[PDB]
């Protein structure tokens, strides 16, 4: 063997980015889900008048 | 399925149907078996 990978899991998420394009309505990642797309969400500017 | 077995093969219109503004909807591809495209005739001079 010439490669050693490491298997680990994290609780990652996305706090400010929505999905521009999704292949199919299903989750449970498959090969096609390799190539989805995402777009950052619009800025918001709450404050005092 | 209008006749319960329908779906008779719909083809491209002669004039406009091959749309220059479509293609694969994912960064990777599946390399479909058959594909279609548009091209001019030699009568029209070629321009960039």
């Amino acid at each position: 063997p010439t490669v050693v990978l490491y298997s680990e899991d994290v609780n990652m998420e996305t706090p400010d980015t929505h999905l521009s394009y999704k292949p199919k309505m299903g989750d449970k990642n498959a090969k096609v889900m390799l190539g989805q797309q995402a777009m950052p969400n619009r800025p918001n500017y709450i404050a005092f008048r | 399925a209008t006749v319960a077995g329908a779906g008779k093969e719909i083809f491209a219109d002669k004039t406009f149907q091959p749309e220059p503004q479509v293609g694969e909807s994912q960064w990777n591809e599946a390399d479909a078996t058959a594909a279609g495209g548009r091209v001019l005739k030699k009568t029209t001079p070629m321009k960039p």
